[PDB]
């Protein structure tokens, strides 16, 4: 997911801009987004949210809006228990489990149910599970006493002012997520939000692994308030951003560093090349219009080719294999953009799968390692060019096997297909540098692949008066069988032809195609 | 200090749907708008909403058999359905009425359009405010924050 908010001073017209841009699976049911507009005499909210949620997480209106990305807030601990004498060892002594006999019904092939017993054991830590390998793990989830998640979001997205927004946020009822805010009064804000246990030792990796379950040393009981968490408001650089990177370059220049916070809140890992592009696209551009803001959102640069091709190509041209030499010349002539008509992109992906791993996040191949001192220009270079040329040899073979050739057009293999709509793909993998993301599936027998994940809901809002906003939903607004509203936006997505989002009553009345009178009698 | 445009004051309850199937729900008050929103979501994503609410009740194994059983064990072991009843009761009166209205909207959609609801998920109806709280609880705390995979030492969810 990506998220941008831009302050009035960084724009041409003087109105803040917001990008909503979550990346989730295109198939997983509970991750499916839905767009809607709710209006009463006392509030108005427009935007998207996961199905089954009664409040809009990606919301905006005439005054303000927010967006979200995953931050991985470590709100739970998995504890390894030491079992002994029917109990578990804890502070020197054996301690018996709480145990409860529950049961549930299980549907049978013949349509009947049978009653199945289920023991539920807990230690002081929490409920106990047994892994296949025999490890007894107790899971301790924070924030189980925070009933107001939905209402917090509801009050945040209907806030009359930034102060009311912050006060709602400060309730700590929403247990995770980076949350970015902007409004027509000119305020922008980034918050690394969640419910994080207060701990007296251990960095994030320690608390992400199995923590010893035999001592009160590691049994946390309190959680941090909002003002202990990384936050940025109206910074000198005039924007905030997050593209799932750790919260250490949410703006530029920065306003804090990792030392300023406990080491268990967020990782200090290298920022993805997409996250590096997020920072560059905002920082290097001034006098932004909504139109330019939108154009920048479509960025689809093979940044990793920028970091590796200078070293890889000459090394590859030294190789006696004429096919490797030809692969090198094809890559050398590529403009390093993931366009539909690129003949080199698929081959470059296959090389990168080996150089940087199947997720493209590997660092060991680089000559110059990532550094927070050069957070948008590292890592860089090819450490061992001879090895990397061998990887290219293998990649050539992989590319031919998957796609039929080393120079099949990107948009001919990469398609977006919903029902009977089949359109050319562009952009791609985030970890290669593409800001606009389409996490292409493995190809079928004919070398055709489609997005498993990536752009879903995309909206860009200028908080002018009235507001102006544009958006698309990759997979439509309906997934019910027979709907005409599943495949009806993907062609527009293939051309980045965004819909004007219609908030004013007169616009809605002009666009209406169906009217459902209702009434609610409690 | 320029003020925003005048807010629209709805005088009747109606959904004006546009040509891409986006609902613009106008309510004369908050519960009416939440009901409209529940109705719309049931129209657009009804089957999968009911299925998820069924799971968050702890009833996945009971309604749909073995493929849903490990989620049932995860959610019952972590007390999710009962905790959702607690959280529902612990809502403020006003917000509880919005949640009840959302659930009523779902139920009303299904009641007036039973042909649009897949046979396998009909047994889930009616849904309640507490069902809505429960799915939100499972999603935030027991999918996002604490996943079955991390505790049980398994793998990561469907892509490739």
């Amino acid at each position: 997911s990506n998220s941008w908010a831009v302050a009035p001073g960084k724009t041409a017209n003087g109105n803040a801009l917001l990008l909503q841009n979550p990346h989730l699976s295109w198939t997983t049911d509970y991750f499916t987004y839905y767009e809607a507009h709710l209006v009463t005499p006392d509030f108005e909210i427009y935007g998207a949210t996961q199905i089954g949620l009664p409040v809009i997480r990606f919301a905006f209106n005439q005054r303000m809006g927010i967006t979200n990305t995953v931050n991985g807030m470590v709100g739970a601990t998995n504890y390894r228990l030491t079992l002994q004498d029917g109990g578990y060892l804890y502070d020197g002594q054996v301690r018996p489990f709480e145990r409860r006999q529950a049961s549930y019904r299980l549907r049978q092939a013949d349509g009947t149910t049978v009653d199945k017993p289920l023991e539920i054991r807990s230690s002081v830590h929490g409920p106990v599970f047994e892994r296949a390998d025999g490890t007894a793990v107790a899971v301790r989830v924070a924030g189980l006493d925070r009933p107001g998640m939905l209402e917090q979001y509801f009050d945040m997205i209907t806030a009359d002012s930034f102060d009311d927004y912050e006060a709602a946020l400060a309730r700590m009822q929403v247990p995770t997520f980076n949350i970015v805010y902007a409004d027509r009064e000119g305020t922008i804000n980034y918050s690394f939000n969640g419910v994080a246990p207060k701990r007296a030792e251990g960095d994030i990796a320690f608390w992400q692994g199995l923590v010893p379950g035999d001592s009160s040393r590691y049994l946390w009981t309190e959680t941090h308030p909002l003002d202990d968490l990384p936050r940025v408001t109206n910074p000198p650089g005039g924007f905030v951003q997050n593209s799932n990177d750790p919260p250490w370059t949410p703006t530029w220049p920065v306003t804090y560093t990792p030392k300023d916070f406990p080491s268990y809140l967020a990782p200090q890992t290298p920022h993805s090349l997409r996250a590096q592009q997020s920072v560059r696209l905002m920082s290097e551009n001034d006098d932004l219009t909504l139109e330019r803001f939108m154009a920048l959102q479509l960025s689809h640069r093979a940044v990793m080719a920028d970091r590796t091709l200078p070293d890889l190509i000459p090394a590859a041209l030294i190789d006696p294999d004429p096919e490797v030499q030809a692969a090198a010349r094809l890559l050398a002539a590529w403009d390093r953009e993931f366009t539909s008509d690129s003949r080199a992109a698929l081959l470059f992906e296959e090389w990168a799968r080996l150089f940087a791993g199947q997720n493209f996040a590997g660092q060991a191949g680089f000559a110059t390692p990532w550094s927070l001192d050069k957070p948008v220009s590292t890592p860089y270079g090819v450490r061992d060019p001879k090895a990397a040329v061998d990887q290219l040899r293998t990649a050539i073979a992989n590319t031919k096997r998957k796609y039929g050739a080393i120079d099949r057009p990107f948009g001919d293999a990469s398609r977006m297909i919903l029902n009977d709509v089949n359109v050319p793909g562009a952009a791609g993998y985030g970890n290669l540098g593409s800001f606009r993301v389409f996490t292409w599936s493995d190809p079928d027998e004919n070398g055709v692949r489609t997005p498993v994940h990536g752009e879903t809901w995309v909206a860009m809002i200028e908080f002018s008066t009235p507001v102006r906003a544009y958006g698309l939903m990759s997979y439509g607004n309906s997934r019910q069988p027979g709907t005409t509203h599943y495949s009806d936006q993907i062609e527009r997505v293939s051309r980045a032809d965004f819909r004007e989002l219609l908030l004013r009553r007169e616009q809605v009345e002009a666009a209406v195609q169906e009217r459902t009178p209702f009434n609610f009698k409690p | 200090p320029q003020a925003p445009i005048a807010a629209y004051k709805p005088r009747s309850n109606e959904i004006l749907w546009d040509g891409y199937g986006v609902p613009h729900i106008y309510g004369v008050d908050a519960p009416s708008a939440f009901y409209g929103y529940g109705w719309a979501q049931a129209r657009s994503h009804g089957d999968n909403i009911l299925r998820l609410y069924g799971e968050a009740r702890g009833k996945g194994a009971e309604y749909w058999g073995p493929d849903y059983e490990q989620t049932t064990v995860w959610l019952l072991t972590n007390g999710v359905p009962e905790r959702a009843q607690q959280w529902y009761a612990q809502q403020s009166p006003d917000f509880r009425a919005n949640l009840d209205a959302f659930a009523a909207g779902i139920n009303a959609y299904a009641q007036q359009n039973p042909d649009d609801i897949s046979p396998d998920v009909r047994q889930v109806l009616p849904v309640s405010g507490a069902d809505v709280v429960a799915h939100a609880h499972r999603l935030m705390n027991f999918l996002y924050v604490a996943s079955p995979g991390r505790t049980l030492g398994q793998g990561d969810p469907p892509d490739l």
